[PDB]
Formats: structure tokens, sequence, C-alpha cells
């Protein structure tokens, strides 16, 4: 009943002239390790961009060690993107962009796409002027995101359709 | 409540707040429109025996005196066995039970101490039709585009063929009451799967002016076919079972449909389309609106979408259990005001299993058509426009009652007086309240033959 | 990661693999009526002139002289000036001797040695007629 103290929580500390992004969705050891390797590569020109991860379930021991090795550039927070309180903690309004990862190996592509679409609505509800990049499983779900009044492709909003690119 | 909102937008919010027991403290300084809205939320139904001083006077003079003197709104009385809503030319008899709207039961006691010192059905309350077939009511994309649909009602239904039945009568029949003439009846079009509506067509055979369009209301092609930009009210109803995977994902279907319509452009934009949305979870109301602050712990009736008559949920109906026990007549007034006057043995007719059966109209039967109905008016034009500029609410209440017999219940004005066409509900403003030319008044309209 | 650092990078990918997907095509498709046709005009027919992804062979043709011993840089220069083709890479047999398996070489150096059985990834222009 006493248990242990909340390992991950609180509000991200603000810094002057600091650029950060929010990554949500499928936060597992496969996605985080692969994303961090490509995001932080020596070939790409180095830019001071902070990476903030938001997820509901606490990370396992393997993911915690990965975050430790990237202590000065990667942070993790416990919470859901559907909660406006949790959105304030990670400071989405000050984030350069929000990245929504998707579970490619999912039993129901419709269920995965519907959950990811709801995440964009929650982010756009908090503030419309946020760049959102989302991975999409099926092409017919792209119409729902385009019909959102706050969705603007000219402002940087992008949809990465796995089915469209794979078959292309 | 959704059907009543079609006739008068924002009526569902006024109905829900009038049965939830809320204690209202006046505040020194806060947001102006919230302060007016919160004062209305402190109003609820109350019943009290009328004073003997009121004996022998008509109802119109009785309710006018209560508003001017006792600052109480009398809207219904009981004549004995039956309840009449704003009766015309009805005397106040001895020991009469009256229905009042007030902040608390203490204020209501002043009324007791006042002193000088085949066209219609068998019941004749709803219109009837000779059991039109479902196949004749099915329309295609080109069939619905070529026909004119102005001032109609669009019912966005999300239901699987195996989904539990939600009783699509309860939304259509109140719109088919005998209070409305056949020329002023609002056309009803249902957008959804025909397989689900087929099971619902048993009790919709005899209701005139019903249209069924196959497809999904999410698609923009179906919405443009039925001309959603010209409809009086767009209703979003979901009948699918909740998967219980996540509370925030329960209303993903209705939220997407509401946002899709708000963004469409017509050759008039979709943001001005009046819509009402059904929510299975209270916490999903935060995604219905964009220009507002959201809080998980806030109460549903405190939210902006609910205050504007846009969002609705069954959680606000739990207060009816306590209200019914303390007074059986309170629930009877509820049903007669929202169901279009559903007489008792009419449910006995419905319980038989043969559906709605019609009857031949007689002089005795046609007398039931004369009763008050829920309506909304505007002060921009007409003979009541003089009070819009600077006239007080009390002056409008007396003038409307004396001239046309209409009983003003509340007001429906824009949230911002200056940008956005959002209107919130004020229930029973004080007699000294100031009006605006862009105000809409909830009134109880008498039946005018012809 | 590529999309976040540059939005134009994703736009190039979509145009290169989908044959050209203009933004308002997505809006038309999102309506729900499917693909919609239109009457070709003088301006509408101008969109047909754009580069396409194709593959050529150095076995028999006007560019066959570089197959024997010509360098990759010479083939890239000659093809661009004469035909407008832009060489992207090579599609060469795994074994030079045997299986008919060809692997992909992306942007070989200008000093690379070509083979008569080599295929080149090129971007050919639209030729009317
Ligand atoms: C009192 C509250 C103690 C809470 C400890 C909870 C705990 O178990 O964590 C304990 C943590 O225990 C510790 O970290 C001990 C830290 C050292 C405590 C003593 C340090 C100070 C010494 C005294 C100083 C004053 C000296 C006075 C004399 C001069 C280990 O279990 P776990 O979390 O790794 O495993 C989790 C699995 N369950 C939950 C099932 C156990
Ligand atoms: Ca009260
Ligand atoms: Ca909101
Ligand atoms: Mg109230």
């Amino acid at each position: 009943l006493i248990g242990t103290r909340a390992k991950y929580g609180g509000t991200l500390k603000n810094e002057k002239g600091r650029r950060h992004i929010v990554v949500c969705g499928h936060i597992t050891y496969e996605s985080v390790s692969h994303f961090l390797k490509d995001f932080l590569h020596e070939d790409r020109e180095d830019v001071d961009v902070e990476v903030v991860f938001l997820h509901r379930k606490p990370p396992d021991l393997e993911l915690e060690g990965l975050f430790k090795r990237h202590f000065t550039t990667v942070e993790f927070f416990q919470g859901t993107i559907m909660n406006p309180i949790d959105l304030q903690r990670v400071k989405v309004h000050e984030a350069d962009a929000c990245l929504v990862l998707a579970n490619k190996y999912c039993q129901d592509p419709d269920a995965e796409d519907a959950a990811n679409i709801m995440r964009v609505i929650s982010i756009k509800n908090y503030s419309d002027d946020i760049r959102v990049i989302i991975q999409l499983m099926q092409y017919h779900n792209k119409a729902y995101l385009l019909n959102i009044p706050s969705w603007d492709w000219k402002q940087g909003d992008d949809v990465i359709c796995l089915a469209e690119l794979k078959l292309g | 409540f959704i059907a009543q909102s079609c006739l008068a937008p924002g009526f569902s919010t006024m109905m829900a707040n009038l049965f939830a027991m809320r204690s209202f403290k006046t505040s020194p300084d806060m947001q102006s429109w919230t302060n007016d809205y919160l004062r209305g939320t402190g109003m609820e139904m109350y019943t009290e025996t009328l004073s003997p001083t009121f004996i022998g006077i008509p109802f119109a003079q009785a309710t006018e005196l209560c508003f001017s003197k006792l600052k109480l709104l009398l809207l219904a009385i009981e004549i004995k066995s039956k309840i009449s809503i704003n009766p015309r030319g009805a005397k106040i008899q001895a020991n009469t039970q009256g229905f009042f709207i007030a902040q608390s039961a203490d204020e209501v006691k002043r009324a007791w101490f006042y002193c000088k010192a085949m066209k219609y059905d068998s019941t004749g309350m709803f219109h009837w039709s000779p059991a039109k077939s479902l196949e004749d009511c099915i329309l295609d994309r080109n069939q619905a585009a070529m026909t004119v649909l102005n001032g109609h009602v669009v019912v966005c239904l999300f239901a699987d063929p195996d989904s539990p039945l939600i009783g699509l009568r309860n939304l259509v029949m109140p719109l088919r009451a005998s209070n409305f003439h056949y020329h002023e009846l609002k056309h009803v079009v249902i957008v959804g799967s025909v397989d689900y509506i087929r099971r619902e067509w048993k009790m919709l055979q005899n209701l005139p002016k019903i249209s069924v369009l196959n497809g999904s209301p999410l698609s923009r092609a179906d919405l443009r076919a039925v001309n959603v930009n010209l409809c009086d009210m767009c209703c979003i109803l979901s009948a699918k079972v909740p998967s219980n995977d996540d509370p925030t994902l329960a209303d993903k279907e209705a939220i997407l449909a509401s946002l899709n319509i708000k963004a469409m452009t017509f050759d008039v934009y979709g943001a001005n389309v009046p819509m009402i949305t059904e929510l299975v979870n209270d916490g999903n109301v935060q995604f219905l609106d964009q220009d507002d602050d959201d809080d998980p712990d806030t109460e549903l009736y405190l939210t902006q979408p609910f205050a504007c008559g846009t969002a609705f949920a069954v959680s606000v109906l739990d207060s009816l259990m306590s209200t019914t026990y303390f007074n059986q007549n309170a629930l009877t007034l509820i049903r007669s005001l929202i169901t279009g006057g559903a007489t008792p043995e009419l449910e006995l007719i419905l319980a038989e299993g043969a559906g709605l059966r019609g009857g031949y109209s007689t002089v005795e039967s046609l007398s039931n058509r004369d009763r008050c109905r829920v309506g909304q008016i505007s002060l921009y034009d007409g003979p009541l426009a003089q009070f819009g500029e600077c006239g007080k609410y009390g002056d409008l209440f007396v003038a409307a009652l004396k001239s046309y017999g209409m009983l003003c219940i509340g007001l429906y004005r824009f949230r911002d007086t200056s940008a956005s066409s959002k209107r919130y509900v004020i229930t029973n403003p004080p007699d000294d309240f100031s009006l605006l030319p862009t105000d809409q008044v909830f009134v109880l309209m008498q039946f005018d033959p012809g």
C-alpha cells in the first residue's frame, strides 16, 4: 500500500532558448531505441533539440537504462496525451512539434488508427498552432485528420501513411 | 430533450438545469456571461398551493401578478386531475396546485401567503400516416441532392446492424405533435445503415415526412446531399456498445463527426450549423469546443458546450429520481412538455404491440390540438423589437403575455457581445435585466388555428 | 525523424513514389465519392510533363559505348546533356562469373567501372507523342 514513490512525474523545467519535442504513442524499447539512433546521428548536423517521451505505463528496466545513457538529451514522463493536465506538464504549447508513434504490428489497424487520431484531437484541442506528425496505418483514416478544422498542412502538419508509402 | 432542441436550440440545457438542485451564491467579480448563466442554474421546479386571493382570476392575470409582485414565474397549474402548461382563459380555482420556478422553496412560499392586506392518431395528439413502407423512404445520393431540404432535421446515427435499439421514435414523434400545422412540420432525414433502421421502422411507419439515407454521416458527400447547412438542427446519436478500452475513446465517433461538420464550407460555413451531440462519457465534452479551458474535475453543467446547448448526456437525468419521489406531478409535467403530450392510455395502446393506430377526428378529439408549445422568438424584428434596444426583461414579459399570451421562460444571447456565434442559456432573468437586439427568448406559444 | 527536420523531404518522397499527388487531390478523395474525372484543357495537359522513375540497360543502344569500360561519370554526363536523363544508381549482377541476382548500388563514384550487363536507375523526362 505504501509502495514506492512516483519515479516519473512533475513538470518539465523551463529553460531559456531551449527547443524540445514531445513523442507519444507506442513508447516501447524497439521504438525508442530505433528513433533515438536516427534522431541523434553524427551524419546529421547537430541541433540542440530536447526529446520528451510521454507514456501511460511505467517503463521497464531496459528502457530506464536507455534513458539514463541519454540523460542530458532525453527525458520521460508518465501520463496520457488525452489528459489536459498531463499536456501542461510536458509543455506542448512550447514544443517545436509533437510526434505520435504508431504500433505497426497491431492486430486491428482500425483500432490503432482510431486511438492515434484521438491523440491529435487532444493535442489540437489544447492548442491549434502545434506541428503534429503522426504515423498512419491505413489510408482511409487520412480523411478524418484532414477534416479537422485545426489541421493545416501548410503549417507543418504531416501524416505518414504506412500503407500508402509501403505500396508506393 | 433532443427533439425539443430542434424546435428551440438550447432548450435541453434549460431543461436539465431546472431539475438539478443547485445552490447559487452571487459572486463579486468574475466572467460576465458565466455569472448570468450560473444564476439561471440555481432555478428549479417547485410546487405550492395558490393563495385564496388568486381565486376567481384568469391564469394570465395570475402569473403576471406573481412575476411583478412576488418575483415568481408561474407556468403551469393543475385543474381538477390534469396539468395545463400556460392555460388560456382558465380560472384559478380553490386549492389549486401551481408550478413555480424559483431559487429555493422558501421564495415559493410567498405565493401561498399573498394577500391584499386518419389525419391524427386515436388520442388526437400526433399526426398519423397510412403506414408508409421503409423501401419507399430510402433515398440515394442523387435523389437527395435534387430535392429541396430547407429547415429540416438531420439525424446522424452511428449504429451497427446488431447494435441495441435506442428507440428512434422518441426523437421524431415530439416533432410530429398536433400543436404544429402540417405545413410547418419539420422534415426528418436519418443518415445511417438501413439494416439498423429496418429494425426501428416498426414504429416509424405512421409518422409523416420521414426520410432515410444510406451511408455514414462522417462522409462529406452524404452531408452535402442532405444540405446540412440549411437544416434547423443536426443531431448526432451513437448506438454502438462501448468497448470499455478507454473512457476517452468512447465518443471518438461523435467528436469526429462534430468536428468534420464544423470545418466544411458551402457555396455560409459549417461552423454556423446548429448541432447537438450525445455523449456517453462526461469527460469527452472537452473535445467538442476549441476556444475554452478544459478541466477533468469540472462539473458537466459548468462546461461551455453544455451551457451553449450543444452537448448533452444522460448523467444529468439522475436528479429525476429524487424529484419524482417528492412530487409525482413534477414528472408528469416533464413528460407532457417534452414528449408532445403523451396521454396515459396511448402508452397502453403502444404496449399492445400493434404500433401507433390512427383514429377519425371529431369535434371532441380536435379540441386536444389547443395547447401550448415550446418555441423561440427573436427581438430583431416584429412588434416586440422595441424592448430589444434597452427594454427590461420584465417589460417584455408583460407585453408578450398580454398581447399574444406567450410566456417568456429564458433568454438565448451570444456569449461575446464584441466574433463567435455561440449562445448560452439564461433561465428566468430578473425583471430588471437588460436586453439586447440580438437576443432570443424561450417562450411557450399558444396554438393558433388556421 | 526525417519529416520533422524538414517538411519538404517528405513532400519529395510522396511525389517520387505516388506519381504526383497534388494537395487538392487528397481533399477530393477525402470527400468520399472516389476518384473524379475532368475535362483536359491546355493548362491541365501541362501537368503531364514531369520526370518519371525508370530503368535503362547499357547492352544495346546509343549509350552502349560506356558499358565496356566507360566510367560512371562519363555515362552520367553524356546521358544528361543528350537526353536529360539523371543517373541515380546501378543495378549490377552479384556475380560476374551463375544466378541472375542483381544488387543495388546507390550513386557510385564518378571513377566507378561499368559493365555491359549493368542497368542504371534514371529519371526520364516526358516525351510527347
Ligand atoms: Ca436552487
Ligand atoms: Ca474545449
Ligand atoms: Mg436550474
